[PDB]
RNA sequence: GCUUGAGUCUCGUAGAGGGGGGUAGAAUUCCAGGUGUAGCGGUGAAAUGCGUAGAGAUCUGGAGGAAUACCGGUGGCGAAGGCGGCCCCCUGGACGAAGACUGACGCUCAGGUGCGAAAGCGUGGGGAGCAAACAGGAUUAGAUACCCUGGUAGUCCACGCCGUAAACGAUGUCGACUUGGAGGUUGUGCCCUUGAGGCGUGGCUUCCGGAGCUAACGCGUUAAGUCGACCGCCUGGGGAGUACGGCCGCAAGGUUAAAACUCAAAUGAAUUGACGGGGGCCCGCACAAGCGGUGGAGCAUGUGGUUUAAUUCGAUGCAACGCG
């Protein structure tokens, strides 16, 4: 696998929950990059994205809500 | 009384202990049946075969209230958790959903100290 | 985690979803803090991963049978 | 043993009725190895069942039989730093020898005064399940019922 | 527990037979509870030496010592026999 | 004077670097209420403990404290100690590309000065969970322990003190030089960004190995190789990092640092065994599955012991005792 945020030069916001919600699993926790298979610079800003979603209402911290 | 129709079964899967519980849909509770109570004590009430005498014996005393569609919700890491379920679809229920709701701390409070 | 699947009752699609991280973190918050533990087993986990890597790469040469 | 499932050998049948099953029989109460003292007890021990039962004289010890086998043992096994009795499901070729063996120990004690009355008795209270023969298979099954809480099988 | 104490050529005396069964009343309740005891005094032109066989419920076990008057060896006897004995009891609790 | 060391600046980049303030969700506990009924909790088993005054389970609401699942990575950052949710404010360093600038401004330091895990200490708070001490229940020959149920300082916050750790990479700082391979992480240049492509080039970092080195184990461009600069330190084991003295500290104590006496060793790495209540694999009437015995009875016989003028001598765990 590769990081579709490094094929492109966008930048990984929070406000962006459509491309998000691959990104989380079935029960909210985030999937690892040894998974997924992106670069560990993305995956570190992308874990900041779910935490602001998170707090924002946008994405689920866990499934029973 | 109240005759309701769909409930929900929550099932605490303790390691020496399994408790198992019936309520309806607003969460207030119908009957319930232990693994301790259904004769096992000791070393036996942490057996899947005790938790499944813990659910028939709590199949009925329901009878009562004429359950036939039910969810299940299951807590704890016990060796049962499974053989619950299995001895209820078998006494005649609808089982719509099975649920895990173990309660995991996001790193909160300190747990006790290993026993050596 | 939630499974409210038609047809046949069988867990059997359940314990997929639940035997995945249901029981391994429930165990490992059973007991004790470690504060430094979890350095030294995680840390000989990797030194023993590389045993798997630096050795089945180096056992492809033969088999003697 | 370690190695070697043993080559199985045969039995030679009864000579008076075409059946090694009650030939196995009389081989356990075979006491220091006397076969004529042995199969003198034993017929006429079942000639007293036909008259004590009605029905003809093979088919009436199984039906004793079928009312003593056990179908489930219980046994000790080892794990953990203890010890506790685990049942069992039965192999059929051990479930009628290891009945039989249940009757002559029945037999030994239960005093009557002969040895071929003693069989005779309880030979007839197995098939009205009420004699010590039935006793010990239903206080098997009491111990393996109450153990049903140790096994990786349903069966 | 029944002691059996034997000489080869050392011909047991009076003082020194109270002497072995005060020593071996220790090991006994503080160790485990024993069947029956040979015990065997030699002396092989220096070495005092003592044997002894306890017998258990599991089984055997045997201590050998010698020593310097005697004295000495039964008391580094029962110290080889009480670690036999914690060694073999503690395989016999497993809890 | 010079620019190569060192430093300044201009652009960027990554980061649990630090300090301050806010805030979110999960969970534990407690409180209150609803439903509901005889158990819960715990263990190898058990009891103490809790519960018919209604527990536990379940649902709603509330209070409060501490910690930030997943991401989380032989990943990152920091001089070390250390630092993990999220947001803002203040702030330190590292690094890269292309230049410009000062012109040896450097390196290392005894004393000195600052920082420095955890526990502890002082004053003032806070106190959910955990938990020294302590209390009870077990286990045990005993259990002052391991296990169990409770549980106070402490853990938390502010401001001071302490100045110690297996504070470890058991490896001082700085600079130069000397075959390679597989990676991780983070900048950047060029070519066909024409495709997550190819070629390079830096920084930090992980592993494996060459020469050489080392007593060996191992180290191996981040040396323990080859050299240079300076500093700290070592001089047989015990006594002893102890006594005394000085200094520092509220205290605990830290620091500096002996001698008398005593021993002929202490020690390091590796080798062969043996052993392990280490691991794997295998066998034996070893266990299991069965049958018949012994131990209880009288007697035959042998031994120990006692007795005797002598009860001849030898055999003594298994492998002596119906044995010579």
């Amino acid at each position: 696998f590769c990081r579709f945020t490094a094929e492109g030069v966008q930048e990984i916001d929070y406000k962006d929950i459509a491309t998000l919600k691959n990104y989380i699993t079935e029960s909210g926790k985030i999937v690892p990059s040894r998974i997924t298979g992106t670069r560990a610079k993305y995956q570190r800003q992308l874990a900041r994205a779910i935490k602001r979603a998170r707090y924002l209402s946008l994405l689920p911290y866990t499934d029973r809500h | 009384r109240k005759q309701v129709s769909d409930g929900v079964a929550h099932i605490h899967a303790s390691f020496n202990n399994t408790i198992v519980t019936i309520t309806d849909r607003q969460g207030n509770a119908l009957g319930w049946a232990t693994a301790g109570g259904s004769g096992f004590r000791g070393s036996r009430k942490s057996t899947p075969f005790a938790a499944q005498v813990a659910a028939e014996r709590c199949a009925d005393a329901v009878k009562e209230y004429g359950i036939k569609n039910l969810e299940v919700m299951v807590k704890g890491p016990g060796p049962g958790r499974e053989s619950t379920i299995r001895a209820l679809n078998a006494a005649g229920f609808r089982i719509t959903n099975i649920t895990d709701v173990t309660p995991i701390p996001h790193n909160g409070c300190r747990p006790p100290k290993k026993r050596r | 985690i939630k499974v409210r699947e038609n047809e046949p009752f069988d867990v059997a699609l359940r314990r997929f979803k639940r035997s995945c991280e249901k029981a391994g973190v429930l165990a490992e918050v059973r007991r004790r803090e470690f504060y430094e533990k979890p350095t030294t087993e995680r840390k000989r986990a990797k030194a023993s991963a590389v045993k798997r890597h630096a050795k089945k790469l180096a056992r492809e040469n033969a088999r003697r049978t | 043993p370690r190695r070697r499932v043993i080559g199985q050998r045969k039995i030679l049948p009864d000579p008076k009725f075409g059946s090694e099953l009650l030939a196995k029989f009389v081989n356990i109460l075979m006491v220091d190895g006397k076969k004529s003292t042995a199969e003198s007890i034993v017929y006429s021990a079942l000639e007293t069942l036909a008259q004590r039962s009605g029905k003809s004289e093979l088919e009436a010890f199984e039906v004793a039989l079928e009312n003593v086998r056990p179908t489930v043992e219980v046994k000790s096994r080892r794990v953990g730093g203890s010890t506790y009795q685990v049942p069992v499901e039965v192999r059929p070729v051990r479930r009628n020898a290891l009945a039989m063996r249940w009757i002559v120990e029945a037999a030994r004690k239960r005093g009557d005064k002969s040895m071929a009355l003693r069989l005779a008795n309880e030979l007839s209270d197995a098939a009205e399940n009420k004699g010590t023969a039935v006793k010990k298979r239903e206080d098997v099954h009491r111990m393996a019922e109450a153990n049903k809480a140790f096994a990786h099988y349903r069966w | 527990m029944q002691l059996n104490i034997t000489g080869n050529n050392v011909e047991i005396t009076e003082a020194l037979r109270e002497f072995v069964t005060a020593k071996f009343a220790k090991l006994e309740q503080y160790f485990d509870r024993i069947n029956q005891v040979y015990v065997v005094l030699k002396v092989e032109k220096v070495t005092h030496t003592s044997d002894a066989t306890l017998h258990v419920d599991g089984g055997e076990l045997h201590a050998s010592a010698e020593g310097q008057d005697m004295y000495a060896a039964i008391d580094g006897l029962i110290d080889k026999l009480a670690r036999q004995l914690t060694k073999h009891k503690d395989k016999l609790k497993q809890h």
